[PDB]
C-alpha cells in the first residue's frame, strides 16, 4: 500500500454459461484464463497501490473491486463468483500512535484521597 | 477632445460613465468601423473595439434607442456577436471531442443590425455623436452600467434552480440519443461506394467520424543472409 | 564518488589561506621572539612585594578567583626566561583563511625550577603563572615602545578557551611589521613544562583544591597547560604517516564551524568544547584503534572522505558519555571500554589528560545528534550533500536552530541577589570554579529533569559573556556584572519533542508502600505541584497535570514554574515571540478554544465523522450504475485549511470540501463532453432525489463549476450535512480523461498549448488531487507541527496578497519542504521555527536554476529512486532549455506524484512569483538586522501596500468573522439557501473575473480571508492592481491592444485609468467604498 | 512595513 503495508490479495472466479448456451459444459482455453489472470493482477495491483490499508478495506466492504473485475474481463470470458478470497499482511511499517488515533476518532486522572 | 475619427477609419464615441460615491465628467471611449464580410451572419454589422463591462445586446439596444430620439433616425440592432469578455467561448470543447451535438479578437464585438437601412442611419448619428465632445461635452450619453443580466451575474453564489436544470438535462440527453441512434444507423448500414466498394467497419463502431480519424491516427526479417551462392561467396569474400 | 571529491578539492582550494601573508606573520613573530629574549629576569618575590613592584604600573596581575590573600600566598613569586615555543594548528600548518580572522598560538614554558611539587593546590601554580604573564607584559609593552611598534599593536588579556583559570596574553594589529591584512593574531600560552607534576595527582577521581569533591575542571587546565608541545609531536607523526591527515582536519573545521561548534568551554553555556584539536586528536586515536578489540577504524592509506566519514560514524555511533569511553597513549592501541563515567570522556594514558572535560553533556548531545544527521547524509547517494554538510551555517539564528528560547532576567542585575550568591557555596566552588559554570549546571539540571522527555535537547546560552579584558583590569567586567557575574542573561534554548511536547499529565514513579528514591526527588522537586493520581487502567502514580492553551505551549508553563522554584523565585520566564506565533493562527469558535493545545485537530476529526455518516447513506442507496468509491479531497481532509471547521460557519471560503464520486466502469457513458457532464449531473440529481426523500435531515442544493477552462457544463452537488458541515461532490468517469486528451489532438497546433493547460486544471482537481490529499494526510501524523505551520504560512501569504495566485496544494508543497528535507536543520518541533525555516528556504532558493523536488514519505518504501531522481532533473532541464528566464514557469515543485513538475505551480505570474521572494528576501534580512521580537513579527504580517499603481478599499454590508468561525454567530442554515449568499465575501470572485478580462494589461490582488485579515468586524478587504510596462506608457491605436485605452493623437493611445476604476466600482457595487491611485 | 519593490525582470534571484 502507500503505507508501505506489504500485503497478498487472492482473486478466484468461475466461468458461466450464457443465457442461451446449450453446451453441458463452460470450459475456458488457457489462453483466456492467462488472460484473464493478467486482468485480474493488473486490477488488484492498481487498487492497492493507490490506495491506503485504511482505504483498501473501505473497498472490501462494498465489494467494489470484484465488480470491477467482472467488468474488465466481460470481453474476455464470461464470469461468475468474482471475489478477493483472502489477503495476507506480510510485513508492517513502523507504529505510528498518531495515525492510529485519527482512523479510532489524553486523558487526566482522577486525584486519590 | 477634438479628436473625432481615427486616420484608420475608427471613429470616437465617447460616453459619459456613472456618478459613484467612491468617484466623486470621466468618460469611456468606444471605437467603431463598419465591417465588411460576404458570411451572411457577418453582414450588416458594426465593428466596435474598447467595449465597456458586461456589454449585451440590452446595453445596445439602449444607447442605439438614445441615439434614435436624438437624430430621429430609424435603427434596430438584432443582436451583438463575437462578445467575449472574458474570453470563456475561445475554443469550442464540444466540437474538438467529437461531431455530434456540435457540427462547428479580444475586447471587441460585432453589432448586427437589422438591415441595412438600420446600419447607415446608425453611422450618419454616430458620426454627428462624435462631433459633440468638441463642441458640447456635457450633452454625452450615460452608460448605465446595471441591467437585469449584469444583477444574474453579479450574484454568485445562488443556487441553481433544480427544475430547470431537471428540463435542461432531459432535453440535451433526448438530443444526443437520437443523434448517436442515427449515426450509428449510418455506418452499419452496408455503406457501398458508387463503384462498388463497400466500406469496412468493425462491430461496436458507432460513427463515421471516428472511422476517419483512426485512419488519420494511424522483408527484412524474412530475409536469409546465407541462401543464395552469390551471398555465400560474399562470406567466403569477408572470411578471408 | 569521483563527484564528491572534486567538490572537495574545490573546497579546500577555496578557502587555503594565502602564502604570503604566512611570512608575513613569520617575519614578525620571529622577530617577536627576540624581544621576548630581552625580557630580564626577576627574583623571588612575595604578594606583598609584587603588589607594590604592580602598584603603579599600567599592567595590573590577572589574578584567578580566588586572588591571593597574604595569609595564603606565603610562597614567593618569581620570573626567568621560558623556552618558547609555537604550537596549535599553525604548527602543523593546517590552517584556513578565515575572514573573522585566525590565531598563532604561542607557548611560552615557565622554567621547571619556578615550581614545587606541591604546587598543584590551591592554586599554587595558577597565581605563579598570573605574575609570569604580569611580569612579562610590563616588560614586552616598554620594549614594545622602544621599537617603534606600539603604534600599530593593540595587546590585551584574554582567556584561553573562555577559561577563567588561564588568562593569555593576545597580541592583534590594526590598520613592515605590519600583520593587520593577514588577519591573524598572537596569543602568548604560558605553559607549565612537561610531568611538574604527578599527572595520577591530577586524574579526574582526584582533588586539588582543599576545603573530598573531585575538581575535574582544576585538575584539567593545570595539566593540559603541562601537555601542550606532546600533542603537537603526537599530531606530527600521525600528520606523516597518513598523507590525508590535514585535509580530513580542514574538513572537520569547517564542518564544526557551521554548527556552531567550538574549541572554547561550554561549562559557562556555550555550545563547543569540541574543536580542531579535539577533532583532530579523535582520528589520531582512531588511527591506532578505537575498536572494542582494539582494531583499527582508520587506516593510514585513507582519503580525505574516508578518514572525515569515520570520525562522524564513530562520533554518531559510538556512546562516549553515559554507556562507554575511549583510552588512547599518545605516547597502547586505543580500545573503547564499555564502561562509562557519565560525562564525555577520551582518555589518554600517557599523559592522564581528558580530553574532552571542556565539553559538557548537553553539548555532546547535539554532537552525537549532528554527527548521526551528517552519516545519513554521507550515505545518500540519491541526492548530493556536500552543501548542506559543509557549506551552509546553521548557527546564524537561534531561532532556527532550537525549536524554543527561553530568557530568564535573574534578580538584581550590582552582584545577583544575596540568597542567589549564597547558593554558591564553598564546596560548589571546589566543583565548579565560576559562578557562571555552577549556574549553568543549575538551570541544566532542573530544567532537563522537570521537562523529561518533552524535550530532546537543552542548550542553557550566557547571552554577552566576554572573554578579553584591558590589561589595566584583573578579570572581566561586563555592565550588569561590575565584575561579579560575566553575563547579561540567560537564555534556554530547548528541541521539543513533538511526540510528547504537549502531554497535558507528566507521569512519575508508580506508588509503593514504602516511599522509593524516585518517589521522594519527584515529590521534593514539584513540591505542591506534585500528586497522586489514579486512571482508567487503574494504576497509581505520582503525576502532576498541568493546563493546556491556544497561546503558548506547556512547555513554557514547567521551565517557568521549575525554574522559579529551585533557581530563584525572583526570576523572569518569557518568550513572547512563540505567543505571537500561536495568536496569529485563527482561533475557532468551537468549545473550549483557548484552552485546545495548536497540535489538536479534534475540529477536523469531527468534519470526518460527519462526513462518513453521509459515506454510508450515498453508497446504500440505488443507483443505475454501482458507487465505485467516495474520496474526500477538500483542504480540510488533509489537515490544511486555514481557519479550522466550524458547525455553521458557511461564510468560510473553505466550508464546502470537495469530494470526488466515482461510479463502475460502463460502455454508455457519452462520448461527447458536454453530454458526458449533463449524464453526471442526472447522476448528482438522483443522489439528491433519494438524499431528499430518505434523509431529510439533510439539506442540498446545485451549484456551477468554472474552474475547468472551457468545460462549462460542470455541475456540483452541495450537502449540508445536519451536523453542520457542506461537501460538494463532483463526478469522476474514466471517459472523462481521455476526451479532454482528443480535444489536445484534434485542436490546432496554435490551440494546442491552450488545451493542455485545461487538461492540467482538471488533472489537478480530479487526478492528482486524490493523491496530494492521501500522502499529505497520513505524513501529517509524524510531522506533528505540519498543520499548523502551513496555516500560518497561508496566513503570512494572504496578508501579502499572494493566496489568489499561488494555489492551496504548491502552499503546501512549499511549507514541507523543511519537514521532508530538514537537512541542514532538524526537522521542525515548533510553530515559531517551522514557519521561519520555510521563510529561509524562500529567501535562498533560486528557482530559476534550482528546482524544488520532494521525498513525500515519512521520517526514517517510496523513495525517489536514483532513476526517478534523474528523470525529474532531466525535466527541469528541458524545460529551463525552453523558459531560461522563467518567465512561462517559476516554480519547479515535483514529487512521485507529481514528475512533471508544473501541476501545482503553472499561471503565475512573474511579479507574483518575485514578490513572493522578494518578500522572503526582506523577511530574513529584517530578522538578522533586528533580532527576532513583538515588533518584528508585526512587520512580517503587515503588509506594504505602497508598491502597488492603485489600491481600492471595500467594506463589505456585514462582518464576517463570526460566521466564519473565528473567535474574536450561526448555529443553523438559513430556511431558504438563497441567504446564504447574503453572508459571503464575493471579493475573491471580483479579482478573478476581473483578472481575466485585464489579464493583457492589469494584475489584480485581494485577500481571500476577509474573516481572518479584515479587521476586527472581518469586514475590510481591499484590491491592489499592477499597470503593465507596456501599457503603462503611450501605444499606437491598433486592434489588437485588447486594453481599455483614450485617445491621445490620430495614432497614440494610452491607459484609460480613469474608466477602470468605474468598471471596478460598478462590479463592487456597494461594497466598494475608496480609492488610492 | 514588509514593503519590497515589484520585481519584473526576476533580478532579486
Ligand atoms: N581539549 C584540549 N585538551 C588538551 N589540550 C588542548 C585542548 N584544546 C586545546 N589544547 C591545547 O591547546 C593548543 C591550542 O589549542 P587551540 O584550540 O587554539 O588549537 P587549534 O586547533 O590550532 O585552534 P584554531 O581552531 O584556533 O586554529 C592545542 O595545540 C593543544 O596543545
Ligand atoms: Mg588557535
Amino acid at each position: 500500500t502507500s503505507d508501505d503495508y506489504v500485503l497478498r490479495i487472492f482473486a478466484i472466479a468461475f466461468t458461466r454459461k450464457q443465457a442461451n448456451q446449450v453446451k453441458r459444459h463452460s470450459y475456458a482455453q488457457s489462453s483466456h484464463i492467462r488472460a484473464i489472470r493478467k486482468v485480474i493482477s493488473e486490477i488488484l495491483t492498481k487498487e492497492v497501490q493507490g490506495s491506503t490499508l485504511a482505504q483498501l478495506t473501505s473497498k472490501l466492504i462494498p465489494e467494489v473491486i470484484n465488480k470491477e473485475i467482472e467488468n474488465a474481463t466481460k470481453d474476455i470470458f464470461p464470469l461468475q463468483n468474482i471475489h478477493v478470497r483472502k489477503v495476507k499482511l506480510l510485513k508492517q511499517p513502523k507504529f505510528d500512535v498518531g495515525a492510529l488515533m485519527a482512523l479510532h476518532g489524553e486523558e487526566k486522572g482522577k486525584k486519590v484521597t | 477632445e477634438d479628436i473625432s475619427a481615427m486616420k484608420n477609419g475608427f471613429i470616437v464615441v465617447p460616453f459619459k460613465l456613472p456618478d459613484h460615491k467612491a468617484l466623486p465628467a470621466s468618460l469611456h471611449f468606444m471605437f467603431a468601423k463598419r465591417h465588411q464580410s460576404s458570411n451572411s451572419n457577418e453582414s450588416d454589422c458594426l465593428f466596435l473595439v474598447n467595449l465597456p463591462l458586461l456589454s449585451n445586446i440590452e446595453h445596445m439596444k439602449k444607447f442605439v434607442g438614445q441615439l434614435c430620439g436624438k437624430y430621429d433616425t430609424v435603427s434596430h440592432v438584432e443582436e451583438l456577436l463575437y462578445n467575449d469578455e472574458f474570453g470563456l467561448h475561445e475554443v469550442d470543447l464540444s466540437a474538438l471531442t467529437s461531431d455530434l451535438m456540435s457540427s462547428t479578437p479580444r475586447n471587441t464585438a460585432l453589432l448586427k443590425f437589422v438591415d441595412a437601412a438600420s446600419i447607415n442611419n446608425c453611422w450618419n448619428a454616430l458620426k454627428k455623436y462624435s462631433n459633440l465632445h468638441a463642441k458640447h461635452p456635457n450633452e454625452l450619453f450615460e452608460w448605465t452600467y446595471t441591467t437585469p443580466s449584469f444583477t444574474t451575474f453579479v450574484n454568485f453564489y445562488k443556487p441553481l434552480d433544480i427544475d430547470y436544470l431537471k428540463e435542461d438535462i432531459h432535453t440535451h440527453m433526448a438530443i444526443f440519443e437520437q443523434r448517436e441512434a442515427q449515426a450509428q444507423e449510418d455506418v452499419q448500414s452496408s455503406i457501398v461506394d458508387e463503384d462498388g466498394f463497400t466500406l469496412v467497419v468493425g462491430k461496436n463502431t458507432k460513427s463515421l467520424n471516428s472511422i476517419r480519424k483512426k485512419i488519420l491516427n494511424k522483408i527484412d526479417k524474412k530475409a536469409k543472409k546465407d541462401f543464395y551462392r552469390f551471398q555465400v561467396r560474399e562470406r567466403k569474400k569477408q572470411e578471408i | 564518488s569521483n563527484i564528491f571529491k572534486l567538490q572537495i578539492d574545490e573546497l579546500l582550494e577555496q578557502v587555503k589561506l594565502k602564502q604570503k601573508h604566512v611570512l608575513k606573520v613569520e617575519k614578525f613573530l620571529h622577530k617577536l621572539y627576540d624581544i621576548l629574549q630581552e625580557i630580564p629576569d626577576w627574583e623571588e618575590k612575595s604578594l606583598a612585594e609584587v603588589d607594590s613592584f604592580f602598584k603603579n604600573k599600567i599592567v595590573s596581575v590577572p589574578f584567578v578567583d580566588p586572588k591571593p590573600i597574604p595569609q595564603n600566598t606565603n610562597y614567593k613569586f618569581n620570573y626567568k626566561k621560558p623556552d618558547i615555543s609555537l604550537i596549535g594548528s599553525f604548527a602543523l600548518k593546517a590552517g584556513i583563511y578565515q575572514p573573522n580572522g585566525s590565531s598563532i598560538d604561542t607557548l611560552l614554558t615557565m622554567p621547571k625550577e619556578l615550581f614545587e611539587k606541591k604546587d598543584f593546590l590551591n592554586f599554587r601554580c595558577l597565581h605563579k603563572r598570573s605574575v609570569y604573564l604580569a611580569y612579562l607584559t610590563h616588560h614586552l609593552l616598554i620594549l614594545l615602545k622602544k621599537d617603534k611598534l606600539d603604534s600599530f599593536l593593540q595587546l590585551e588579556y584574554s582567556y584561553f578557551d573562555n577559561d577563567p583559570l588561564l588568562p593569555i596574553l593576545r597580541i592583534s594589529c590594526s590598520k613592515d611589521y605590519n600583520f593587520y591584512k593577514t588577519r591573524f593574531s598572537i596569543n602568548l600560552l604560558i605553559g607549565f613544562p612537561y610531568k611538574v607534576f604527578e599527572p595520577k595527582k591530577l586524574l579526574p577521581n582526584r582533588n586539588c583544591i582543599r576545603i573530598l569533591p573531585a575538581t575535574p575542571l582544576y585538575n584539567f587546565s593545570v595539566l593540559s597547560s603541562s601537555t601542550h608541545e606532546n600533542y603537537l609531536k603526537y599530531l606530527y607523526k600521525t600528520k606523516k604517516q597518513t598523507e590525508s591527515f590535514v585535509e580530513a582536519t580542514v574538513l572537520g573545521r569547517l564542518w564544526l564551524q557551521q554548527r556552531g561548534f567550538s574549541s572554547n568551554m561550554s561549562h559557562s553555556g556555550s555550545l563547543g568544547g569540541f574543536g580542531t584539536f579535539e577533532f583532530t586528536i579523535l582520528m589520531a586515536a582512531l588511527l591506532n584503534g578505537g575498536g572494542i578489540n582494539s582494531n583499527k577504524i582508520l587506516l593510514h592509506g585513507f582519503s580525505s572522505y574516508q578518514l572525515f566519514k569515520g570520525v562522524i560514524k564513530y562520533l554518531a555511533t559510538m556512546d562516549l558519555c553515559h554507556d562507554g569511553h575511549l583510552q588512547f597513549h599518545s605516547n597502547p592501541a586505543s580500545k573503547y571500554i564499555d564502561e562509562g563515567f557519565q560525562t564525555p570522556t577520551l582518555f589518554d594514558k600517557s599523559t592522564k589528560v581528558n580530553i574532552l572535560t571542556k565539553m559538557t553533556v548537553s553539548s555532546y548531545q547535539i554532537l552525537k545528534e549532528y554527527a548521526g544527521e551528517t552519516l545519513r547524509m554521507l550515505n545518500n547517494v540519491v541526492q548530493d550533500q556536500f552543501s548542506n554538510i559543509f557549506l551552509t551555517n546553521i548557527s546564524r539564528f537561534d531561532n532556527l536552530k532550537y525549536d524554543l528560547c527561553y530568557d530568564v532576567q535573574l534578580p538584581l542585575g550590582n552582584n545577583l541577589e544575596t540568597s542567589l550568591a549564597a547558593t554558591f557555596g564553598s564546596m560548589e566552588r571546589v566543583k565548579f570554579i565560576t559562578l557562571e559554570n555552577f549556574l549553568a549546571h543549575k538551570i541544566t539540571n532542573v530544567a532537563r529533569y522537570a521537562l523529561g522527555d518533552r524535550i530532546k535537547y537543552i542548550q542553557i546560552e550566557m547571552v554577552g559573556q566576554k572573554s578579553d579584558f584591558p590589561i589595566t583590569k584583573r578579570k572581566v567586567y561586563s555592565n550588569t556584572g561590575g565584575n561579579h557575574f560575566n553575563f547579561d542573561f540567560v537564555r534556554v534554548k530547548l528541541i521539543v519533542n513533538p511526540s510528547e511536547c504537549d502531554k497535558l499529565v507528566t507521569k512519575g514513579p508508580a506508588h509503593s508502600e514504602t516511599m522509593s528514591t524516585e518517589a521522594a526527588v519527584f515529590k521534593n522537586f514539584w513540591g505542591i505541584k506534585s500528586s497522586l493520581r489514579r486512571f482508567k487502567d487503574g494504576s497509581i502514580t505520582h503525576c502532576c497535570v498541568w493546563s493546556t492553551s491556544s497561546s503558548e505551549p506547556i512547555i513554557s508553563s514547567i521551565v517557568n514554574f521549575a525554574l522559579q522554584k529551585h533557581v530563584s523565585k525572583k526570576a523572569q520566564i518569557s518568550n513572547e515571540t512563540i505567543k505571537k506565533f500561536h495568536n496569529f493562527l485563527p482561533l475557532p469558535n468551537l468549545p473550549s478554544s483557548a484552552k485546545t493545545s495548536v497540535l489538536n485537530l479534534s475540529s477536523f476529526f469531527n468534519l470526518k465523522k460527519s462526513f462518513d455518516d453521509l459515506y454510508k447513506i450515498i453508497f446504500q442507496m440505488k443507483l443505475p450504475l454501482s458507487v465505485k468509491s467516495i474520496l474526500p479531497v477538500g483542504s480540510a481532509f488533509r489537515y490544511t485549511s486555514l481557519c479550522q471547521p466550524v458547525p455553521f460557519a458557511y461564510s468560510d471560503p473553505d466550508f464546502f470540501q470537495d469530494v470526488i464520486l466515482e461510479f463502475e466502469t460502463s460502455p454508455k457513458w457519452p462520448d461527447e463532453i458536454t453530454s458526458l457532464e449533463k449524464a453526471k449531473t442526472a447522476f448528482l440529481l438522483k443522489i439528491q432525489e433519494e438524499l431528499s426523500a430518505n434523509s431529510s435531515t439533510y439539506r442540498s442544493f446545485f451549484s456551477r463549476d468554472e474552474s475547468i477552462p472551457y468545460n462549462l457544463e460542470i455541475v456540483t452537488l452541495n450537502i449540508l450535512t445536519p451536523e453542520g458541515y457542506g461537501f460538494k461532490f463532483r463526478v469522476l468517469t474514466e471517459r472523462d480523461e481521455i476526451l479532454y486528451l482528443r480535444a489536445i489532438a484534434n485542436a490546432r497546433n496554435e490551440l494546442k498549448p491552450e488545451l493542455e493547460a485545461t487538461f492540467l486544471k482538471f488533472t489537478a482537481k480530479y487526478l492528482a488531487s486524490v493523491r496530494h490529499t492521501r500522502t499529505l494526510e497520513n505524513i501529517s501524523h509524524s510531522y506533528q507541527f505540519y498543520s499548523p505551520v502551513v496555516r500560518l504560512f497561508k496566513r503570512w501569504l494572504d496578508t501579502h496578497l499572494l493566496l489568489g495566485h499561488i494555489t492551496d496544494e504548491l502552499a503546501e508543497l512549499i511549507a514541507i519542504k523543511p519537514f521532508v528535507d530538514p537537512a541542514p536543520y532538524f526537522i521542525p518541533g515548533s510553530l515559531e521555527n517551522g514557519f521561519l525555516k520555510v521563510l529561509k528556504f524562500i529567501s535562498q532558493w533560486n528557482w530559476k536554476d534550482d528546482p524544488l523536488i520532494l521525498d513525500l514519505v515519512k521520517p526514517e518504501s517510496e523513495r525517489l529512486t536514483l532513476a526517478q531522481y534523474k528523470g525529474i532533473q532531466m525535466n527541469f532541464t528541458n524545460l529551463r532549455n525552453s523558459d531560461p528566464n522563467g518567465t512561462h514557469l517559476q516554480f519547479f515543485v515535483a514529487s512521485k506524484n507529481d514528475p512533471s513538475g508544473i501541476l501545482y505551480s503553472s499561471g503565475i505570474p512573474l511579479p507574483i512569483a518575485t514578490r513572493l521572494t522578494a518578500l522572503a528576501k526582506v523577511a530574513v534580512n529584517l530578522l538578522q538586522t533586528h533580532g527576532l521580537n513583538q515588533q518584528t513579527i508585526n512587520l512580517l504580517f503587515t503588509p506594504g501596500l505602497k508598491d502597488y499603481d492603485f489600491v481600492v478599499d471595500l467594506r463589505t454590508p456585514i462582518g464576517l468573522k463570526s460566521s466564519c468561525g473565528i473567535l474574536s454567530a450561526p448555529s443553523n442554515f438559513p430556511e431558504n439557501l438563497n441567504d446564504l449568499s447574503e453572508k459571503m465575501d464575493p471579493t475573491y470572485q471580483l479579482v478573478k473575473y476581473l483578472n481575466l478580462k485585464y489579464k493583457n494589461s492589469l494584475i489584480l490582488s485581494s485577500r481571500k480571508y476577509i474573516g481572518v485579515n479584515g479587521g476586527e468586524k472581518g469586514d475590510k478587504n481591499v484590491i491592489t492592481g499592477l499597470i503593465k510596462p507596456l501599457f503603462k506608457g503611450a501605444h499606437k491605436f491598433r486592434v489588437n491592444l485588447d486594453c481599455n485605452v483614450k485617445p491621445v493623437d490620430d495614432e497614440n493611445v494610452i491607459l484609460n485609468k480613469e474608466a477602470i476604476f468605474h468598471e471596478i466600482a460598478a462590479f463592487g457595487n456597494d461594497m466598494v467604498i475608496n480609492f488610492e491611485t | 512595513s514588509l514593503s519590497a519593490g515589484f520585481d519584473w525582470t526576476a533580478s532579486i534571484l
